[PDB]
């Protein structure tokens, strides 16, 4: 039941990218990149990236941002220390939800 | 049983009471041996100290109570180094204070509970001042407002209270709460039996003014 | 009319009936046993007493009924009369009972003061009667006030019901 | 001498006519004494300057007292019944008369009256005390009655007090807001139940 | 003593024996014409008892107006003049003491009525004075009813959200089976008193 | 009381001599007054003159004294008082005098209790006129009903206290009433929140502990 | 390859939303489970029926930012 399987989880990343915004994808150079859709109010479609890498330690750091974003070092030492993502990726979608209205 | 034992060494032995707080630490005589190589007798006991690891600055006010109970009784009767200078001795005085510590940890949780459902049994403050317990007993179901100061002691509750009730609204006689008192045996649990002994008596009993 | 008439009148009957007494034969024996010093002379002495005698008596009255001061009290009396001869029947007098001829005259001004006396405590009882009017009605007010003080406090009293079945709701554990 | 006391007429005449009668008496006595000796007297004076007077002055003393005790007889009985007639008819008061005091007197009125509404009227000089003094109980009542209604006015402004400021938060009533809340306590605890048990189930297996 | 007349208590006797004496005079009286005699004679006799009599005094009152001798003239007129002296005088009771005691007790009965007067102000003892009411007190009751009907409103409008929250976590618990029990979800998917006492 | 001519008389009475010897000397001398009076009418003539009348006049007037003084023979001493006498047997005029002197006796009893009731209305007047410059409250009145139907009103006042202290425990049991409903309100969000817990927990169980490790290799 | 990148990327997608849904139902509604700091709560609403904008501001908005 492998085509099951697969068919819907791509219907779930689906319905995260359109029911809630947000769809993740891994490409390679060992990056992943999230991609923020249905945010603004007068353009759905508007784009709005975040890839991320990792370092030779094993740590998170977002390798690039669409706009740019200023909290990368406080949520680098969470989960390199506290080893917590969840925190983390909720609130690069509260910063990015919060990009809209400055 | 609320005591736990933590080390046996050389040196010192650990107790500890009441979610650890007290740490009752037995230090022994410097020796490397111990009552078995030596003489029964020739364990004396250097020090009955007591490490009071409850902070008092955050401390709730049964907690407080509780503690300075323990320590008014200890000081009361630090009779201990002069009593229990042996380890022999040491199991019998460990059960004696573990009688007064699981009596004052019974108060403290009835001090609680009373806290919580005072409107239930009329008591709708307890003020403790020191070692003192105010129960304010107060409705309009029979017309009666007093406070009871019961002076709770380490003795509690294997004595009787003494029972000063300042009157505020009502008449209430010493002997009514004098029957209160006898009515309620002197054992475990009295007080959340003789405050729900005065809401049936005085509160419940009466009929409901309408 | 008046009586100064019949006094001097009735009385100068008298003097006729004085004088008529021995009168000539009077005379014939005085003049008859001494009968001779001057026979004209004698004759008009004798006269001279009658009139003297006759006038004295109407001098005597008239002193009597002027510096006595009796014919004024005389026209008061008769006066009195004309006034009361209506009353026939036998008038009272004074009967020498102390008690009884007080109270004829001191009865008249104590009889006003009783009335004035009752005036007054008619006036009291007036007064009177709406101040407790007044204070009856304030009883009633007061009672009433008490009233819904004693509903008020019951209408705060019967919210004891629902903690009663606040109290039954939230059980303790058992 | 009258069997009478007289106790009326000298009463408004000011003295006891028999007074007057004894005064008439005297008097006329007196002058017709006194002109007897008058007469004689003048007859005497031709009698003095003329010797062998016919008569001697002793016969005419003599023959003036024959004359005088004979007015004297018939002016005694005379005067008698001048005095019956003057105390009765022409001095006298009739008893069909009444005198200014009597007058002022008058209607008669008992003494038993008099002492019945004496007393009446001290009891009711002590029913008008009475009055008065109960006038002023009564004023002081009311000023007491003032009072304590002045301090009803005050707690009742009280209880207008606490209803406002009750509702002003926005619980308008109170035994309806109570009574709602504990029907919601009693949907919570059905709620609670619920969710007790089916923790519990969950946490055994 | 003034009185030197003589003092008789029979007149029968003296003139008796007057007439008797006369003899004396009678015979000098024969010692004149029997022509003229008798008017000598008259004169001489009438003026021998005339003389004799006018010498004595009947108990002080006069010859010619004397009287019988059963009881003594004077007492009975000094007793006249005081019964006319006591009628006189309650003859000026009658007149003027009445109108005095009129014109005393109308007085007192002025006074009377201004004693009683007088009296109608009085003033007894019967107020009850009382302290004031506690004011503190009543701003006590104030303030605490007050913060109880604040949080009774907040707790009205609290416990609803709790209603609610309790009612949808049901639902939760009405869902988590058979979500559970579905076969690609689960692919998918795969003491406070501790508290209290600072340990 | 008819008295004239030459007198010497009345008045004129010596003090020497005794009634009996006065009486006397009074016959004398009317004896010599009647010879001065009788001897005028008589006239001297020739052999005839007034020796031998006057003569026999003295003489008789002699025997005259002589008879005065043996009549005044009495009992010895018996001058030196006088004699009173009468007979009272029956009248009716000393009745009258006797009933009327009665009534001198209700006129003197009559004054004095004039005088006696007089003073005692005089003295009333003054006592009462001093005296105004120097339970009965309550009854006696026709408004006794109103004073006796009276209440305590002390007992209004005080029941008033009793109000407020019911008001006091009613809502001050209101208030501790309203405070357990807050203390079992946080109980169940306490309750709530932690059955939260552990489903939460359950459901993270099965997530992978280290995802990103496993997705990076 | 495809089957463990697959189940990964499901459970990064749990992790993140925190939302669990519902497929059996019919895609015209939308039926699904939250668990919020708070108390879990429930999802029902009608996905056809709003626009997708609402209903994203509606969750994301029930996640508590204070």
């Amino acid at each position: 039941a492998n085509a099951e399987r697969l068919k819907r989880l791509q219907k779930s990343a689906d319905l995260y990218k359109d029911r809630l915004g947000l769809e993740i994808r891994k490409i390679y150079g060992e990056k992943l990149q999230f991609i923020f859709t249905n945010i603004d109010p007068k353009n759905p479609e508007s784009p709005f990236m975040f890839s991320l890498h990792l370092n030779e330690a094993r740590d998170y750091e977002v390798s690039d941002s669409a706009p740019h974003l200023e909290g990368l070092a406080e949520f680098q030492e969470n989960v390199r220390k506290t080893n917590n993502f969840s925190a983390f990726l909720a609130n690069v979608r509260k910063a990015f939800t919060a990009t809209v209205y400055n | 049983s609320e005591w736990d034992v933590v080390e046996w060494s050389d040196d010192q032995a650990v107790f500890t009471f009441v979610y650890d707080t007290i740490q009752l630490t037995i230090t022994f005589e410097e020796s490397v041996v111990g009552f078995p190589f030596l003489d029964k007798r020739y364990r004396k006991i250097v020090d009955v100290n007591f490490q009071s690891l409850l902070d008092e600055d955050q401390a709730p006010p049964s907690s407080l109570l509780v503690h300075k109970l323990i320590f008014q009784y200890v000081e009361e009767k630090e009779s201990w180094k002069k009593t229990c200078t042996t380890q022999h001795q040491l199991p019998k005085m460990l059960e004696e204070f573990s009688l007064v510590v699981h009596h004052c940890r019974l108060l403290g949780e009835e001090i609680e509970y009373l806290k919580r459902w005072g409107p239930n049994y009329n008591l709708m403050n307890i003020d403790i001042n020191n070692n003192e317990l105010r129960l304010l007993f107060s409705s309009s179901a029979a017309f009666a407002k007093f406070e009871i100061t019961l002076f709770l002691s380490a003795y509690y509750p294997s004595v009787p209270l003494p029972s000063t009730i300042q009157n505020h609204v009502g008449n209430t006689s010493q002997d009514d709460i004098a029957t209160i008192l006898s009515k309620v045996p002197l054992e475990n649990n009295y007080l959340k039996n003789v405050v729900k002994q005065i809401y049936q008596d005085l509160f419940q009993d009466c009929h409901f003014y309408h | 009319i008046s009586r100064v008439k019949l006094l001097d009148t009735m009385v100068d009957t008298f003097l006729q009936k004085l004088v008529a007494a021995g009168s000539y034969q009077r005379f014939t024996d005085c003049y008859k046993c001494f009968y001779q010093l001057q026979p004209a002379m004698t004759q008009q002495i004798y006269d001279k007493f009658i009139a003297q005698l006759q006038t004295s008596i109407r001098e005597e009255i008239s002193d009597i009924k002027e510096e006595g001061n009796l014919e004024a009290v005389l026209n008061a009396l008769d006066k009195i009369v004309e006034e009361g001869k209506v009353r026939k029947e036998p008038a009272w007098r004074p009967s020498g009972i102390p008690e009884k001829d007080l109270h004829s005259v001191m009865a008249p001004y104590f009889l006003q003061q009783r009335d004035t006396l009752r005036r007054h405590v008619q006036k009291q009882e007036a007064e009177n009667q709406q101040l407790a009017d007044a204070v009856l009605a304030g009883r009633r007010q007061v009672e009433e006030l008490q009233l819904q003080v004693q509903a008020q406090q019951q209408a705060w009293q019967a919210l004891h019901r629902e903690q009663r079945e606040l109290v039954a709701v939230l059980r303790e554990p058992e | 001498m009258s069997v009478d006391p007289m106790t009326y007429e000298a009463q408004f005449f000011g003295f006891t006519p028999q007074t007057c009668m004894l005064r008439i008496y005297i008097a006329f006595q007196d002058y017709l004494f006194e002109v007897m000796q008058a007469v004689e007297q003048v007859i005497l004076k031709k009698l003095d300057g003329i010797p062998d007077c016919d008569i001697s002055p002793v016969q005419i003393r003599k023959c003036t007292e024959k004359f005088l005790c004979f007015m004297k007889g018939h002016f005694d009985n005379l005067f008698s019944k001048m005095e019956q007639l003057f105390l009765q008819l022409i001095l006298r008061i009739p008893s069909n008369i009444l005198l200014p005091e009597d007058k002022c007197k008058e209607t008669p009125y008992s003494e038993e009256d008099f002492q019945h509404l004496q007393k009446e009227i001290e009891q009711l000089q002590e029913k008008y005390k009475t009055e008065l003094c109960t006038k002023q109980a009564l004023l002081a009542e009311l000023e007491e009655q003032k009072i304590v209604q002045a301090k009803l006015k005050q707690t009742l402004t009280f209880f207008d007090e606490l209803h406002n400021v009750g509702r002003d938060h926005g619980t308008s009533d109170f035994r309806e807001s109570l009574v709602s809340l504990v029907q919601n306590s009693r949907k919570l605890q059905n709620i609670r139940d619920n969710v007790e048990k089916e923790s519990k189930r969950l946490k055994i297996s | 003593r003034e009185d030197f007349r003589v003092r008789c208590t029979s007149k029968r006797a003296v003139t008796e024996m007057l007439q008797l004496c006369g003899r004396f005079v009678q015979k000098l009286g024969d010692a004149l014409p029997e022509e003229i005699r008798e008017p000598a004679l008259r004169d001489a006799q009438w003026t021998f008892e005339s003389a004799v009599q006018e010498n004595i005094s009947i108990n002080g009152q006069a010859w010619q107006e004397a009287s019988d001798n059963c009881f003594m003239d004077s007492d009975i007129k000094v007793l006249e003049d005081q019964f006319d002296e006591i009628i006189v005088d309650i003859a000026t009771k009658r007149k003027q003491y009445p109108r005095k005691i009129l014109e005393c007790v109308i007085k007192t009965i002025k006074a009377k009525q201004e004693i009683l007067k007088q009296y109608h102000p009085v003033v007894h003892p019967l107020d009850l004075k009382y302290d004031p009411d506690p004011a503190p007190h009543m701003e006590n009751l104030k303030c605490r009813g007050e913060t109880v009907a604040k949080e009774i409103s907040e707790a009205m409008k609290s416990l609803p959200a709790l209603i609610e929250q309790g009612e949808g976590f049901s639902q939760v618990l009405r869902m988590q089976p058979v979500i559970h029990l579905q076969r690609i979800h689960q692919e998918v998917f795969s003491c406070p008193q501790r508290k209290w006492y600072p340990l | 009381p008819i008295h004239q001519g030459i007198t010497e008389l009345s008045r004129s009475i010596s003090v020497d001599l005794a009634e009996s010897k006065r009486l006397g000397c009074l016959l004398l001398s009317s004896f010599q007054f009647s010879i001065q009076k009788l001897e005028p009418f008589l006239r001297d003539t020739k052999g005839f003159s007034l020796e031998s009348f006057r003569a026999k006049a003295s003489s008789l007037s002699e025997e005259l004294k002589h008879f005065a003084d043996g009549l005044e023979t009495d009992g010895t001493l018996q001058k030196c008082f006088e004699d009173s006498n009468g007979k009272a047997s029956d009248f009716s005029l000393e009745a009258s005098v006797a009933e009327m002197k009665e009534y001198i006796t209700k006129f003197s009893l009559e004054r004095q209790t004039w005088d006696q009731l007089l003073l005692h209305y005089q003295q009333e007047a003054k006592e009462i006129l001093s005296r105004g410059s120097t339970p009965m409250t309550y009854l006696g009145s026709s408004q006794n009903e109103v004073l006796n139907t009276k209440p305590d009103y002390q007992k209004i006042l005080q029941n008033q206290s009793k109000v407020f202290d019911c008001m006091e425990l009613v809502m001050d049991e209101l208030q501790g009433s309203v405070k357990q409903l807050q203390a079992f309100m946080d109980e169940s969000t306490q309750c709530f929140q932690k059955v939260s817990v552990q489903l939460g927990k359950r459901s993270m169980q099965q997530l992978d502990p280290s995802p990103a490790r496993k997705l990076l290799k | 390859v495809t089957i463990p990148s697959a189940v990964y990327v499901a459970q990064l997608y749990h992790q993140v939303s925190k939302i669990e849904w519902d497929y059996e139902c019919e895609p015209g509604m939308v039926k699904g489970i939250h668990h919020g700091p708070s108390v879990a709560q429930p999802i029902h609403l009608d996905s056809t029926q709003l626009s997708r904008k609402f209903i994203s501001d509606y969750l994301w908005s029930l996640v508590d930012t204070e």
